[PDB]
Protein backbone atom coordinates (compact mmCIF):
# COMPACT_ATOMS: atom_id res chain seq x y z
CA UNK A 1 0.00 0.00 0.00
CA UNK A 2 3.03 2.30 -0.29
CA UNK A 3 1.92 3.55 -3.72
CA UNK A 4 -1.54 4.32 -2.35
CA UNK A 5 0.03 6.09 0.63
CA UNK A 6 2.13 8.22 -1.72
CA UNK A 7 -0.89 9.01 -3.93
CA UNK A 8 -3.26 9.75 -1.03
CA UNK A 9 -2.38 13.49 -0.90
CA UNK A 10 -3.11 13.71 -4.64
CA UNK A 11 -6.44 11.90 -4.27
CA UNK A 12 -7.43 14.10 -1.33
CA UNK A 13 -6.51 17.23 -3.29
CA UNK A 14 -8.48 16.04 -6.31
CA UNK A 15 -11.53 15.35 -4.15
CA UNK A 16 -11.20 18.78 -2.53
CA UNK A 17 -10.99 20.41 -5.97
CA UNK A 18 -14.06 18.48 -7.12
CA UNK A 19 -16.05 19.49 -4.04
CA UNK A 20 -15.03 23.13 -4.54
CA UNK A 21 -16.13 23.05 -8.18
CA UNK A 22 -19.45 21.38 -7.34
CA UNK A 23 -20.19 23.88 -4.56
CA UNK A 24 -19.35 26.80 -6.85
CA UNK A 25 -21.59 25.39 -9.59
CA UNK A 26 -24.52 24.94 -7.19
CA UNK A 27 -23.99 28.47 -5.85
CA UNK A 28 -24.01 29.87 -9.39
CA UNK A 29 -27.14 27.86 -10.22
CA UNK A 30 -28.99 29.35 -7.25
CA UNK A 31 -27.85 32.83 -8.29
CA UNK A 32 -29.16 32.14 -11.81
CA UNK A 33 -32.50 31.05 -10.33
CA UNK A 34 -32.70 34.33 -8.42
CA UNK A 35 -31.95 36.16 -11.68
CA UNK A 36 -34.80 34.28 -13.37
CA UNK A 37 -37.18 35.23 -10.55
CA UNK A 38 -36.13 38.87 -10.88
CA UNK B 1 -6.67 0.54 -5.39
CA UNK B 2 -9.10 1.61 -8.12
CA UNK B 3 -11.85 -0.07 -6.09
CA UNK B 4 -11.17 2.44 -3.30
CA UNK B 5 -14.16 4.85 -3.26
CA UNK B 6 -11.97 7.96 -3.15
CA UNK B 7 -10.19 7.10 -6.41
CA UNK B 8 -13.47 6.50 -8.26
CA UNK B 9 -14.89 9.70 -6.78
CA UNK B 10 -11.86 11.62 -8.06
CA UNK B 11 -12.19 10.11 -11.55
CA UNK B 12 -15.90 10.90 -11.76
CA UNK B 13 -15.15 14.37 -10.40
CA UNK B 14 -12.65 15.21 -13.12
CA UNK B 15 -15.15 13.89 -15.67
CA UNK B 16 -17.81 16.15 -14.13
CA UNK B 17 -15.43 19.11 -14.32
CA UNK B 18 -14.70 18.42 -17.99
CA UNK B 19 -18.40 18.16 -18.86
CA UNK B 20 -19.19 21.30 -16.85
CA UNK B 21 -16.62 23.47 -18.62
CA UNK B 22 -17.74 22.03 -21.97
CA UNK C 1 9.14 8.31 -10.35
CA UNK C 2 9.73 12.09 -10.31
CA UNK C 3 6.71 12.70 -12.56
CA UNK C 4 4.23 11.29 -10.05
CA UNK C 5 5.78 13.34 -7.24
CA UNK C 6 5.59 16.49 -9.38
CA UNK C 7 1.93 15.78 -10.18
CA UNK C 8 1.26 15.29 -6.46
CA UNK C 9 2.93 18.64 -5.74
CA UNK C 10 0.86 20.38 -8.43
CA UNK C 11 -2.40 18.89 -7.13
CA UNK C 12 -1.51 19.86 -3.56
CA UNK C 13 -0.73 23.42 -4.66
CA UNK C 14 -4.05 23.65 -6.51
CA UNK C 15 -5.93 22.37 -3.46
CA UNK C 16 -4.10 24.82 -1.18
CA UNK C 17 -4.96 27.72 -3.50
CA UNK C 18 -8.62 26.70 -3.53
CA UNK C 19 -8.66 26.42 0.28
CA UNK C 20 -7.13 29.89 0.62
CA UNK C 21 -9.72 31.23 -1.82
CA UNK C 22 -12.45 29.61 0.29
CA UNK C 23 -11.15 31.29 3.46
CA UNK D 1 2.24 7.19 -22.97
CA UNK D 2 2.64 10.48 -24.89
CA UNK D 3 -0.86 11.50 -23.81
CA UNK D 4 -0.03 10.78 -20.16
CA UNK D 5 2.93 13.14 -20.52
CA UNK D 6 0.58 15.68 -22.13
CA UNK D 7 -1.82 15.38 -19.19
CA UNK D 8 1.06 15.78 -16.73
CA UNK D 9 2.23 18.91 -18.54
CA UNK D 10 -1.37 20.16 -18.51
CA UNK D 11 -1.73 19.71 -14.75
CA UNK D 12 1.61 21.43 -14.12
CA UNK D 13 0.53 24.11 -16.60
CA UNK D 14 -2.70 24.81 -14.70
CA UNK D 15 -0.68 25.07 -11.49
CA UNK D 16 1.85 27.44 -13.08
CA UNK D 17 -0.94 29.60 -14.53
CA UNK D 18 -2.61 29.88 -11.12
CA UNK D 19 0.78 30.79 -9.61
Amino acid sequence: QELFNELKPAVDGANFIVNHMRDQNNYNEEKDSWNRVA
Amino acid sequence: LIKHPEVKSAIEGIKYIAETMK
Amino acid sequence: LPELREVVSSISYIARQLQEQED
